[PDB]
RNA sequence: GAAUCAUCGAAUCUUUGAACGCACUGCGCCUUAAGGCAUGCCUGUUUGAGUGUCAU
RNA sequence: AGAGCAUAGCUGUUGGGACCCGAAAGAUGGUGAGAACCAUCUAGUAGCUGGUUC
RNA sequence: AUUGGAUAUGCCAUAUAAAGCGCUUUCGAAGAGUCGAGUUGUUUGCAGCUCUAAAUGGGUGGUAUCAUCUAA
RNA sequence: UUGACCUCAAAUCAGGUAGGACUACGCGCUGAACAAUAAGCGCAGGAAAAGAAAAUAACCAUGAUUCCCUCAGUAACGGAGUGAAGCGGGAAAAGCUCAAAUUUGAAAUCUGGCAACAUUUCUUUUGUUGUCCGAGUUGUAAUUUCAA
């Protein structure tokens, strides 16, 4: 009706048609590949966060849940402690596997001093013993750049590993 | 002028596409946050406990978690609210020790230079 | 820090030193256009304050208003009318006298590099901030149309709701 | 007609007076059809009308390509020589600056980003 | 019109004399290039490539924020003070701030001047906190030249309004 | 390689019009038929002037 | 020793252009040259006129 | 053929660096012709005009001191 | 005489940008008759606007914004009429950046030219490295935003 469709229905030219109408169609999931080989592409995702363990919201569900077939003291809380909670299902397990054999393979968290690093600390220990770290820091020649006892300490550690 | 609800299953059918579209790009963790337990803040309400907004960053350091990694694991944070009751401090961090409880966090990967 | 005694002699907005420098200002600005280029504020910490940075792509451009609608307001939206090809920032009373009110205009080129490249004023750039002043999302044009937080501060009465299921 | 795929191995200056003898060759032949001609006249007017639009395609391409090339890797171009796809598109910030931190953002990204978890039920 | 005190004391500057012998002295405390910094740089940083204590630096002092902290921490010796700053509100209260904390101040001619010695087109203000062991006595000097120059000279006119 | 065919990333796209060398097709200018030659504004570059302030 | 709540239909009634039609308002914005003409608010109206279907 | 976010695995990684959480015989800046007061209109807001601030101050509430908030 | 700085200039200098159109839905300045309406004017985007409390409340307190339901055709104003909001239930959820404190043991910051090296939705797009100049101490980075 508008002079704009009016004007490419008298032309000869064809319409730019494009085909994205389908609807009852569930996104599919990427990121996680353990939730993409176990997802169900028609289930919805409260059916297949069920089916798979999870929780789809820690919180409230603000309806009514399907129901499918006929189913037969502050001291003691900030102090207790929660041993975690049992895996229901098998897709559970292969993330909490995967998750703990990435964390034992990407442990290295110890630093190996420098060759800056490794001098530095070698000439305060040479010359004011090595437990006393106070005096290490209050020298003012060999500790040039005024590193504190916890700093001095670490680089001790540090060059131990 | 007259206001019709015609989209009104549209509107249905969109929102929960939403949410699928949403767990597609985040699957294995859930699409809401966890709300604290809080409230209503009248005489007619406050035996009712409903959601709240964030946890308070005194329910936050009882619990053991950091205002800087709570957000990282989907704790919401309110530095509005605060625990004027003990009662709101154990109700809120037993609720955030619980969902801690569990949790899988998967690792991350970090850069470690060669050098010290 | 000298832009804590900036801040505290303005407050003093018609002492000895201020009344002086206000009325030698007053006719200066009166000699040059209505509209000019100043060639750095004359107010270093409001501008300062106001998200004014002493770099390249930040402008500042002086203007008087006839007294007797809001006059900043109207200050902003002249000068952005006048260099259009730059952003209006904010802006801030300078002066005034019998006649006029002048007002100063921080005006930020969204083409420059040294703007386009810095993420605490990016957000310029983007084309939903095209004559801010003239949609009333500048501090004075919020002020004026009642923008605000408290019960201190119609479509959706006027019309009638009809529900599917009724 | 020609073949536009062997017109291309050709070079620029023979492709010059191709359409010189083709412009003439269509003017000529306008002259003998509008004292009269057969309907086999008019399709050899197709023809040729087509053939000059393809050597100007080719000429043109050429000429084209080379002020590519003779341009490539240089911070100024002709704007003919420029991107066109919308005056907005133009004006956008580009990813690199969209993408632009400070280094306070920098520093929170690094130390605390947005974790993969997963809630058991 | 009548010039308040504040700024009519910006009208009495240093004399020639006394000025001269400022910049003499500021002049063996310019702060390093862009240029000569580069190469002290590059230099250490071969030093440390190939394999590898200093002093702290002397220099004058100057900004704006930076001298008026200074002042304010009564770590400056001799402030001397631009007498053409364009909006004259950013040292109209750098006298008085320097008679508070009681230390040393002029008020030199034109600000060229002391941008020139700090390698910038334009200083509103100058400030000496720390000179070399060998420089004391020519800062003292300079400091009791200032005074009998600038202060003990002039203290009446600096109250009275000036123009007109 | 047909197509009054489809797709479409390359080329071309008369005079106008925000319409831009001045009038509105004439009338022009400069440079090498072609390249050009609107206005405001922003960053920079270059050439100048000033009884502006200072140093020698 | 509670009789109500919800939906549907009917009837009445009050608003919406409100059974249809019939007099020019007035205002806003333009066109042409005081007056004229054009388009929207505007379904601004007729205590009435005429009509209102087996 | 284009591109998303990830995963895995190499090569580099300017870490003499940069962070979170402990502790304090040390400190802790906070937006003015603006708030506000008086008077005229539009609609408490907004604006003009005359005047013009403060630092546990200022705003807004419940008290009819307390609560809450931290504007330009 | 020269130089530094400032100011005023000029240039068919180099590199950019603005206008006009569409406006169903944004947001403004307005504005009749009879509605904070029509019309007029200005300015945008795929959404706009709003937005991380100078917010509520008087409770066992809540906690950016927006939208829906409810509150409620209620309170209030003024009998008629106009007519909200706090709470409550939902949809969605995300938080932050500066000014104001000396980097002062070192303007640590940035644009541009030039030269290489890459890179592309792309010979059309984006950068990186080096050098020089400029910006900038009348303040560009890091650090801090009261939740500290």
């Amino acid at each position: 009706a508008n002079p704009r469709q009016r004007n490419k229905q008298r032309s000869g030219k064809p319409r730019l048609t494009r085909r994205n109408a389908n609807k009852k169609a569930k996104a599919k999931i990427y990121g996680n590949f353990v939730i993409q080989q176990n997802w169900d592409k028609h289930a919805t995702l409260r059916q297949n966060y069920a089916r798979l363990g999870l929780l789809a919201t820690p919180n409230y569900v603000t309806g009514g849940v399907e129901k499918l077939y006929p189913d037969p003291t502050l001291d003691d809380v900030l102090d207790k402690e929660i041993s975690i909670a049992p895996a229901k299902t098998e897709v559970v397990r292969q993330l909490e596997e995967e998750a703990v054999k990435k964390a034992a393979r990407q442990s290295n968290k110890m630093l190996p001093l420098s060759a800056f690093e490794h001098a530095y600390i070698q000439r305060l220990i040479n010359k004011y013993g090595t437990e006393d770290f106070e005096s290490m820091a209050k020298d003012v020649k060999l500790n040039s750049k005024l590193f504190n006892g916890s700093k001095l300490k670490n680089l001790y550690i540090r060059m131990k590993a | 002028y007259v206001k019709t609800w015609f989209n009104q299953p549209g509107r249905k059918l969109r929102r929960r596409q939403a949410r699928q579209t949403k767990a597609a790009k985040i699957a294995p963790r859930p699409v809401e946050a966890i709300r604290p337990a809080v409230k209503p803040p009248t005489i007619r309400y406050n035996m009712k406990v409903r959601a709240g907004r964030g946890f308070t960053l005194e329910e936050l350091k009882a619990a053991g978690v950091s205002r800087r990694v709570a957000s990282t694991i989907g704790i919401p944070v309110d530095h509005r609210r605060r625990n004027r009751s003990e009662e709101s401090l154990q109700r809120n961090v037993e609720r955030i020790k619980v969902y801690l409880a569990h949790l899988i966090v998967f690792p991350r990967k970090a850069g470690q230079p060669k050098k010290g | 820090g000298a832009y804590k005694y900036l801040e505290e002699l303005a407050k003093k907005k018609q002492s000895d030193v201020n009344l002086f420098l206000s009325r030698v200002r007053a006719w200066e600005y009166r000699q040059m256009n209505v509209i000019h280029r100043a060639s750095r504020p004359s107010r270093p910490d409001k501008a300062r304050r106001l998200g004014y940075k002493a770099k390249q792509g930040y402008v500042i451009y002086r203007i008087r208003v006839r007294r007797g609608r809001s006059a900043r307001c109207t200050a902003e939206e002249r000068v952005g009318r006048y260099c259009s090809n730059l952003r209006v920032l904010n802006s801030y009373w300078v002066n005034q006298d019998a006649t006029y009110k002048f007002f100063e205009v921080i005006l930020v080129d969204p083409s420059h590099k040294a703007i386009r490249r810095d993420p605490r004023i990016n957000w310029i750039v983007n084309p939903v901030h095209k004559h801010r002043e003239s949609r009333g999302l500048t501090s004075i044009g919020k002020k004026s149309r009642g923008i605000g937080k408290g019960h201190r501060f119609w479509l959706r009465h006027n019309t009638l709701s009809l529900r599917r299921y009724r | 007609a020609l073949k536009t795929f062997e017109l291309r191995k050709q070079s620029q200056e023979n492709l010059a007076e191709q359409l010189q003898e083709l412009r003439q060759e269509l003017a000529s032949l306008r002259v003998q059809k509008i004292a009269g001609g057969s309907g086999s006249k008019l399709s050899k007017i197709k023809t040729t009308r087509k053939d000059i639009a393809r050597i100007l395609t080719v000429i043109n391409e050429s000429n084209r390509l080379a002020a590519r090339e003779a341009y490539k890797n240089k911070k100024y171009i002709p704007l003919d020589l420029r991107q066109k796809k919308t005056r907005a598109i133009r004006r956008a910030l580009t990813p690199y600056e969209q993408s632009r931190k400070t280094l306070k953002q920098i520093k929170k990204e690094r130390y605390f980003p947005l974790r993969k978890y997963a809630l058991k039920a | 019109l009548k010039v308040p005190p504040a700024i009519a004391q910006f009208q009495k500057t240093l004399d020639k004399n006394t000025a001269t012998q400022v910049f003499k002295l500021l002049n063996k405390y310019r702060p390093e290039t862009a240029a000569e910094k580069k190469q002290r740089l590059v230099a250490e940083a071969e030093a440390v490539a190939n394999g590898k204590v200093s002093k702290k630096p002397y220099n004058v002092k100057y900004g704006l924020n930076h001298v008026v902290a200074l002042i304010e921490a009564k770590k400056a010796k001799l402030v001397l003070i631009a007498s053409d700053v364009d909006p004259i509100e950013l040292v109209v209260f750098l006298p008085a701030l320097c008679k508070k904390m009681g230390v040393p101040y002029a008020i030199v001619k034109n600000k060229a001047r002391l941008g020139t010695v700090i390698h910038q087109k334009t200083a509103a203000v100058l400030a000496v906190t720390e000179v070399r062991e060998e420089d004391k006595n020519e800062l003292a000097s300079i400091v009791s030249a200032v005074d009998a120059n600038f202060s003990a000279k002039y203290d009446e006119s600096r109250r009275k309004w000036g123009g007109g």
